[PDB]
């Protein structure tokens, strides 16, 4: 579990780091039409 | 007209001084950040407010 | 002539897609060599300066 | 591999920052007491 729990931690970063950059792409493609 | 200048050139610099701070936000705790950034877009929103007066 | 609120709107909407252009090139860009980001960022930096 | 990404990318931001700071204090004193704020905000 050890492993385990380390293992999915740092693929729950992983992911929320790739969500937040698709997130950030998604906001700018949204908000380029108010500019 | 001299006020409505000197709070555009205010707003500007606290549009800059926000978006040095979202950027640290990103940099740090991103996972908030949008908690900022409609923010500043309000102030940018405010500057067409502004642009209204003018016209 | 060009008309100085043409003038005005083209700069902003210049200075909107700098803005948008640098964070792109952050977004993308963190994690290529430190010393080269850190002279393009400063290249950008200095952008954003002369466009306010 | 991602942890060497994040880590590389945190100090990335980190010198973006620091940079963005020192130059805005430099161009712009009156504006640098909120920055190390902002610095204390982020910090």
């Amino acid at each position: 579990h050890v492993l385990i729990d380390l293992l999915n931690w740092f693929r729950t970063t992983n992911m929320n780091v790739n969500n937040c950059i698709w997130a950030l792409k998604s906001s700018l493609n949204s908000m380029t039409n108010a500019k | 007209y001299q006020y409505k200048i000197q709070e555009l050139r205010k707003l500007l610099k606290s549009l800059l001084l926000n978006y040095l701070e979202l950027i640290g936000v990103l940099s740090i705790n991103p996972d908030m950040y949008e908690r900022k950034v409609e923010n500043i877009r309000t102030i940018l929103v405010n500057i067409h407010h502004l642009l209204n007066e003018y016209r | 002539m060009t008309d100085r609120l043409t003038q005005l709107q083209i700069c902003l909407d210049q200075m909107t897609e700098q803005f948008c252009a640098t964070l792109n090139y952050i977004d993308k860009n963190h994690g290529v060599p430190p010393e080269e980001f850190s002279n393009t960022i400063d290249e950008l930096s200095t952008d954003i300066i002369l466009k306010t | 591999r991602s942890n060497q990404y994040q880590r590389g990318k945190m100090h990335g931001l980190k010198q973006l920052r620091d940079s963005l700071a020192d130059k805005i204090v430099d161009e712009f004193p009156e504006l640098k007491e909120p920055v190390e704020d902002i610095i204390k905000r982020t910090s």
